[PDB]
């Protein structure tokens, strides 16, 4: 019954996709300093008690090929022994590395893991890595493969979420996100970047647009660029959600989560690797649990995965204080609330990726340590984070304040 | 966005004159004029800035009168280098401004480059540096094939890397490698015929006259053949491809891999961080769009100029080069003395190359050995050097033949008749010189110049078998003459300011950097290689294995390790100066302190391996060439017994020369540390990351600190731990 | 805490790189056929149980992109809610699928998971995904790269393994391998990969010379083929190995590993799963262990693993029946065996990658099923696996028969 904890949980500004702070930055650049601020807090730590150093990552091509969570090992002249793996669980790669991280503890076989992931999505953009799932005619006929955006309007269809619902949702995503830095929830948590030189290079997130209004998000069309603007996906959609008559596009660039480039680091061990580091724990990780649903729709995932995490730990909805959850798009948070009437001032209290933007592989990371912050900010005990994944998974968290 | 410099009020008096004279013709062709009234170039400073800032704006504001533009100079020169007198006072604190003015300066070099109009450069001299970089924002280039005009990217060799678009332009024009190896990683320079032909430059004419029309020509046809692309770079077009290919092409990142090792490779892990970071920007530019890759090149600039490597770097290879050049050792108030005819004597490796490199520069050489056939074999020493230039293509046959035909070979000392300067390379020996010298000073001229070649005999003592003693003087080169650049002139008790002056004009006629230095014993070249070499058989006595003393030797920087170069340096001389050294002591009343090297090269004579002109040393030697480490010499001296940490080994071997500079410094051998610095570098080879032997020690930087009070801290860490000869003098202290 | 069994361990045939029969087989089709080995062999399996997928991949691009344990579960009609991961920890990225799926299982919040890996290395050739330690000149410089050969070279100069010694352990996989497959060792884990129509692709290792003498390959040039002939590598080791003065080539295509094509599949599950399932324990994950070396000499990371994995659990060399390395290089092996002195007929028993290739992503998963099915055949009691990988990790798993 070896208990895992969280020890530092920090993360980069998200630097927008177009003109951004960080797309002149490696993604190897964007980890190693985080690990370079883990060393500032802990100067005296001994990285040899480090076992493994997990990063997801989605697209790991190019500056983000070759086990980039290995080469930020060997980059920061990490020990040698510290190890570094990969891994890709779409959008969760973030909060999969983390949950790794913390079954490994459990098991005994480890006792001081970092894990986090990146993803620098204006250098290696969604899709660079190809996939058989989008590429291989084959199985893209089997699996009847649909774009994300896609099954998202056929959530807002299918429930009833308006264009104006939606729209309210990325309001209140930009009003939080703006009141949270603000407030400065995010202070010790957001770690600036800086060049070579030490100029600084970004401190907040760009993609942020605090005084959006209701009536400038309806000015916005359904835009997508990419495989949503190709034909076919809505009738491969409605061949399956056959009791569907039209599918009505009700996501934009405003109510869907930005493309940003980001890095996130979480440090996790056992009570006795902490101690023998003079490391103050923060949190503690109670349960993880992965589920999912349909791969058409997609975006449902979420829901069996939190309500297993929650009957793996003991508890129901009353029992947390905080629910977290991506903002990749706005009908997937209203969705998952509906569901298990979540109340509105428990969900995504600081914002969400529609304001600050969704680094796939690092935004699992970046939104536990917003949880991490905001229990200790409020003296509050409970805080659950899931995040609807591509081809229709799951992965959830329970996380308790110490 | 802004063109300028600042945009805020300043001093009035503060605001820099004016570089740019601006001129428009009735077609429209405006052509910008560089003439910075406050030296004799062209030279990228606040007042270039700040007046191509109000060129750019008024290019722009005008642009609808305004068909094309020429960029041409008013000086000799096109536009070479940079300011770097403000450079090298950069700070770590001033990255920031040192970033916002190189990309103050690009902002400028591309509105320039995307006007939509075709800009052309007139190049009418050398544009090295900022210069070429400013003719690289243009869409076409023009130079004029003169005598004298250089084009290149030269900012590497002092230890900076092209930061107004030379790299990422060169890279966008040429591919990675191409760029890099060519142009980028050692600054090389092109003559006009050349540039051409790897791409720098797209024509020729043959006099500066024809450029601006030329230019205006060029203008007037391309607007009409090609209107789309007029004033349109490759790379600001649709379909632009890179040359070999981006990293993310398949062919281009099977060998990526290979280009650092291959860097590494070259410089022998020396801590040279300038071409590292070329490579870096270079790379990582062919990544992203121009703008960004831009902004990618003024980071890794600011990263260079404010480290310690530039500043090193900046001071010799600038400063002190050019006060060298400047006369600052030759002694003041003599006039000039052409030279009619040279005689060498001694057709060795030595004499053989003072001899080609006299007639290079096209002086008479009569060239005498003892026998006709040796003075022949000399002269074959030139022959082989002409024919491996000409199978190059460097130099013409007819230029070849009038070479070979200024060296005549002979054996009769009647021959030397009508020599105005004498060149002995005969053997290290007193008696012989004495013998040599007095059997052709009545027969060349009576103003001659008498000069020794020697690397150990003092000057003085050599010049009393000479009548004319205030002629007598060392000439001291370094084998192989052709390729080695110092001249190392000793001046003896009795020599004169004139024979100073004669020996100081005739080294830079033949192209070659002279210091001038005190007679004593080993003056300063030998007596601090000396402690070089030294400082490595103690290494190999102490039982430290001869592999990682040759790798300390290449990681320092040196251009040759010192078990190797001990070979070439002969053991058995060694000896014969380390007893010359204890018979002063001893006969003067004191007591001698050996080095601990003597007792290895003893070891060494005894085990019959008295270097490489002997067939056996450190190394192997077989046909001729070397071939590895002699596998008796780990047994032979216990190695592996000891294992200290590398940079122990590259520190004791750069300290040992250092404090043995100040040394010279002390004593007066040297005057200045330029000639130190110099002497250093381009004498025994000391690392050029370091600036000269000198420099070492105020520009030091280890994990300790910098400067002269962290060097006397090493020093003493030394010492403490390897031995008292690396305690600092008390001039450091 | 929760003891972790295998209760399955399967593996297609390796094709050879060239002219190889799996070259026009896809990398998914590789996996998906070993998924339905399975259900062939337990068809009223719950497959709902199935909680994870959990695929190493060293290239995940092309073929091997987007998620390939994703679209394993897709394709092969598997519970969407099996969720599926692809991770790249290099060499050992098999059996670091396998160790995490046990220790997965250990921490109590997963019941069974399926782990192994896939690599079509004629299809996705090593390097594709390209890298920052290989292509970034500022990482590459700094942390001194160095491909693979040139590591299994300098061990042997060191050392003092000469052409012929390595060369005679090359003799030795293949005799044993040919030994192996002669005897019916493979019949029952090696499924014949087949085509859409029931035919036969391939059924046995094609990389294998049989008929290999001491003098073919004394004829054989040292290595050529990829990094190692472009030029520095060997001046950027002995920057690093500075008391080395010359490197020993000792390493040819004879006796070094096959790139080849394969996949593997391992099911781990708790002893509750097996019995609710209906499954049989074949062995048990008694330990596992991470740790490193130089990333010049790179391949020395075996034998640090090993001594931890021992340590963890409590067991010596001589506790230890059979020793299953990975066949990277010759020189690794005589290496790990003179280290630790490993008998030699305990070591790697049934031949090995020389002799029948190296898979990357898959080949930990693969030598780990090869030591379940000879523990059993052996009636032996323990078996330590463990592999070399490359930047200088290492990774170690100690099982036992069950
Ligand atoms: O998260 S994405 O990588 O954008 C992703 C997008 C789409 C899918 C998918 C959709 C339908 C059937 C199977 C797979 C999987 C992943
Ligand atoms: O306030 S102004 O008179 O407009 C003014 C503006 C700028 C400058 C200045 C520009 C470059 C280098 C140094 C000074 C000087 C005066
Ligand atoms: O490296 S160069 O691009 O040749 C370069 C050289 C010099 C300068 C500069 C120096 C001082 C004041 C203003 C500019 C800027 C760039
Ligand atoms: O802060 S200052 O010392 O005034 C300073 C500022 C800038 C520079 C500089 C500018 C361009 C290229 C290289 C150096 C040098 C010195
Ligand atoms: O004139 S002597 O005193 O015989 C004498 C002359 C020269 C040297 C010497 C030579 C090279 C390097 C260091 C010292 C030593 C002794
Ligand atoms: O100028 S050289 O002839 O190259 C030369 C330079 C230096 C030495 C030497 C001096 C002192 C101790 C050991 C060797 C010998 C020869
Ligand atoms: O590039 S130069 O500065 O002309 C230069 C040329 C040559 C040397 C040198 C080479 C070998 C042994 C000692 C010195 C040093 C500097
Ligand atoms: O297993 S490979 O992917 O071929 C691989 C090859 C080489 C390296 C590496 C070697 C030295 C320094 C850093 C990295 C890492 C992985």
């Amino acid at each position: 019954s070896e208990e895992a904890f969280i020890y530092e949980a920090i993360r980069t500004p998200r630097g927008k996709q177009k003109n951004g702070s960080l797309h002149e930055v490696k993604p190897l650049s964007l980890v190693v300093g985080l690990i370079d601020e883990l060393r500032k807090r802990h100067p005296d730590l001994d990285e040899n008690l480090i076992s493994d150093v997990i990063l997801g990552c989605v697209s790991p091509v190019g500056d983000q090929g070759g086990d980039i969570a290995r080469a930020a090992v060997l980059a920061s002249g990490m020990p040698v022994t510290s190890g570094g793996v990969q891994l890709n669980r779409f959008c969760a790669s973030g909060l999969e590395a983390v949950n790794t991280a913390a079954q490994k503890v459990r098991s005994g076989w480890d006792d001081l893991v970092l894990a986090g992931g990146v993803e620098s999505m204006s250098r290696v953009p969604m899709g660079s890595d190809g996939g058989a799932m989008g590429l291989d005619p084959a199985t893209n006929y089997d699996v009847m493969f649909v774009p994300q955006s896609i099954g998202a309007d056929l959530i807002a269809t299918i429930e009833g979420f308006s264009r104006e619902d939606v729209d309210a949702y990325a309001l209140r995503s930009q009003q939080k996100a703006a009141e949270a830095w603000s407030g400065g929830y995010f202070a010790k948590s957001v770690v600036p970047v800086r060049d070579q030189n030490g100029l600084l290079i970004l401190d907040h997130d760009e993609h942020m647009r605090p005084d959006t209004t209701k009536e400038g998000l309806a000015k916005l069309k359904p835009a997508f660029e990419g495989l949503a603007a190709l034909g076919g996906f809505d009738d491969v959609a409605l061949q399956k959600y056959h009791w569907v008559e039209k599918i009505n596009h009700v996501h934009t660039g405003g109510n869907s989560s930005g493309i940003v480039d980001g890095a996130a680091l979480v440090m996790i061990g056992s009570a006795a690797a902490g101690k023998l580091q003079g490391l103050t724990p923060r949190a503690r990780i109670v349960a993880t649990a992965t589920s999912g649903a349909d791969p058409v729709i997609m975006l449902t995932g979420p829901t069996p995965a939190t309500r297993k995490v929650l009957d793996r730990a003991g508890l129901t909805v009353d029992d947390i204080d905080l629910f977290e959850l991506n903002e990749a798009f706005a009908s997937v948070v209203l969705k998952f609330q509906k569901d298990l009437n979540i109340p509105d001032e428990k969900l995504n209290v600081n914002g969400g990726a529609i304001a600050m933007g969704h680094p796939l592989g690092a935004t699992g990371a970046m939104i536990l340590g917003t949880m991490v912050d905001e229990l200790e900010r409020r003296n509050a005990r409970r805080a659950l984070i899931t995040l609807c994944i591509g081809g229709g998974m799951g992965v959830a968290t329970i996380i308790e304040r110490v | 966005s802004s063109h300028h410099h600042h945009h805020h009020s300043q001093d009035p008096n503060s605001m820099p004159d004016n570089t740019i004279q601006w001129d428009k013709d009735a077609d429209g062709i405006v052509t910008l004029t560089m003439d910075d009234p406050s030296g004799s170039t062209n030279v990228m400073n606040e007042a270039y800035i700040e007046s191509m800032g109000k060129a750019v704006d008024r290019l722009v504001a005008e642009k609808d009168s305004i068909t094309g533009v020429v960029v041409a100079s008013a000086k000799k020169t096109f536009f070479a280098g940079g300011d770097v007198k403000t450079m090298i006072q950069a700070r770590p604190e001033d990255a920031g401004d040192v970033f916002n003015t190189v990309e103050t300066i690009k902002r400028q070099l591309r509105t320039l480059e995307t006007l939509g109009k075709p800009v052309v450069a007139a190049i009418n001299g050398a544009a090295l540096g900022g210069g070429l970089e400013i003719a690289l924002a243009c869409h076409h280039r023009i130079a004029a094939d003169v005598k004298g005009s250089q084009l290149g990217l030269p900012e590497v060799t002092l230890g900076l890397l092209p930061g107004g678009g030379g790299v990422t332009r060169t890279v966008r024009m040429f591919g990675i490698q191409n760029a890099f190896v060519s142009v980028l990683a050692q600054g090389t320079r092109f003559k006009p015929a050349k540039a051409k032909e790897i791409g720098l430059v797209d024509e020729l004419v043959a006099t500066v006259e024809e450029l601006v029309p030329a230019a205006k020509a060029w203008i007037k046809e391309e607007l009409k053949a090609n209107p789309d692309g007029a004033g349109v770079q490759p790379w600001d077009k649709k379909g632009y491809k890179m040359p070999g290919g981006t990293p993310s092409s398949p062919g281009l990142a099977a060998i990526l891999p290979s280009f650092p090792s291959n860097l590494r490779k070259q410089l022998k892990g020396a801590p040279m961080p300038a071409p590292r970071a070329i490579l870096a920007a270079a790379v990582e530019g062919a990544q992203v769009d121009f703008d960004t890759a831009s902004r990618i090149e003024s980071r890794y600039f600011a990263s260079l100029v404010t480290g310690q490597v530039a500043k090193n770097m900046m001071q010799a290879f600038f400063f002190d080069l050019q006060a060298i050049n400047a006369g600052g050792s030759r002694p003041e108030g003599i006039g000039k003395t052409p030279i009619k005819r040279i005689g060498v004597l001694g057709a060795g490796m030595m004499g053989a190359g003072i001899a080609y490199v006299s007639a290079k520069a096209g002086y008479e050489v009569v060239l005498k050995d003892v026998s006709l056939e040796a003075a022949a074999k000399g002269k074959g020493y030139s022959e082989k050097l002409e024919a491996k230039a000409l199978e190059r293509g460097r130099t013409t046959q007819e230029r070849s033949d009038a070479l070979l035909a200024r060296i005549t070979p002979t054996a009769d000392a009647a021959d030397f008749k009508g020599v105005d300067f004498v060149i002995e390379a005969v053997f290290e020996n007193q008696e012989l010189k004495h013998k040599v010298f007095g059997e052709i000073e009545d027969i060349v001229e009576p103003n001659a110049i008498l000069g020794s070649n020697t690397s150990t005999l003092p000057i003085t003592g050599l010049a009393t078998g000479v009548k004319r003693q205030e002629d007598f003087i060392g000439i001291h080169f370094f084998s192989p003459v052709d390729k080695m650049p110092l001249v190392e002139i000793i001046k003896g008790e009795k020599t004169s300011d004139e024979a100073l002056a004669r020996v100081f004009d005739y080294t830079l006629a033949i192209g070659k950097t002279p210091i001038v230095v005190n007679d004593s014993r080993g003056f300063f070249t030998s007596r601090v290689i000396g402690t070089f070499v030294n400082e490595a058989l103690a290494m190999l006595g102490e039982g430290v294995e001869p592999a990682s003393i040759e790798q300390a030797g290449s990681q320092a920087g040196y251009p040759a390790p010192p078990l190797q170069l001990s070979d070439e340096l002969n053991l058995e001389l060694m000896h014969k100066i380390a007893v010359a050294t204890r018979k002063g002591v001893e006969d003067a009343g004191g007591t001698y302190q050996p080095h601990p090297a003597e007792a290895v090269v003893e070891k060494m004579i005894e085990l019959g391996r008295s270097g490489r002109l002997k067939g056996a040393g450190f190394y192997e030697y077989a046909d001729g060439k070397r071939s590895g480490l002699w596998p008796g010499l780990r047994e032979t001296f216990k190695s592996g017994s000891s294992q200290p940490p590398l940079q122990d080994m590259i520190d004791r071997m750069l300290f040992a020369e250092a404090l043995e500079t100040q040394k010279c410094l002390d004593e007066g051998v040297l005057t200045s540390t330029a000639d130190a610095n110099i002497g250093s570098i381009m004498g025994i080879g000391f690392p050029p990351w370091t600036g000269g032997s000198a420099q070492f020690i105020v520009g030091y930087s280890g994990p300790a600190g910098t400067g002269k009070a962290a060097f006397v801290a090493r020093a003493r860490e030394l010492a403490a731990a390897y031995g008292d000869r690396f305690l600092p003098p008390e001039s450091l202290l």
